[PDB]
């Protein structure tokens, strides 16, 4: 608050505050059959069934 | 001293369908049998009378 009139303020303070980042872990797993991974992608690249 | 000579066996094989096997069997090449599991082909066979 601005000065004046038997007011006596405890005048502007400054914080640095260094806090530090927290890291957090997230597994997953997915599975896929070796048959559809290779019957779409081949050397071949004639149209499929 | 000499060297008379360097020699080496070389392989060739008659491949399946070269033999004379396959007229016992019928030969339909798959492209991936690891996609089914089972064939469980059922067959309705009827008898004369």
């Amino acid at each position: 608050i601005a000065h004046g009139d038997g007011r006596r303020p405890n005048k502007q303070r400054q914080y640095i505050v260094m806090k530090a980042c927290n890291k957090h872990h997230i597994g997953a797993e997915i599975e896929l059959a070796a048959a559809d991974i290779e019957l779409l992608f081949a050397e071949k690249e004639t149209p499929l069934d | 001293e000499a060297l008379l000579g360097v020699y080496t066996n070389v392989v060739e094989f008659v491949k399946f369908l070269e033999t004379a096997l396959a007229a016992a069997c019928v030969n339909t090449e798959f492209k991936d049998l690891r996609r089914m599991i089972d064939g469980k082909i059922q067959f309705k066979i009827s008898m004369p009378t």
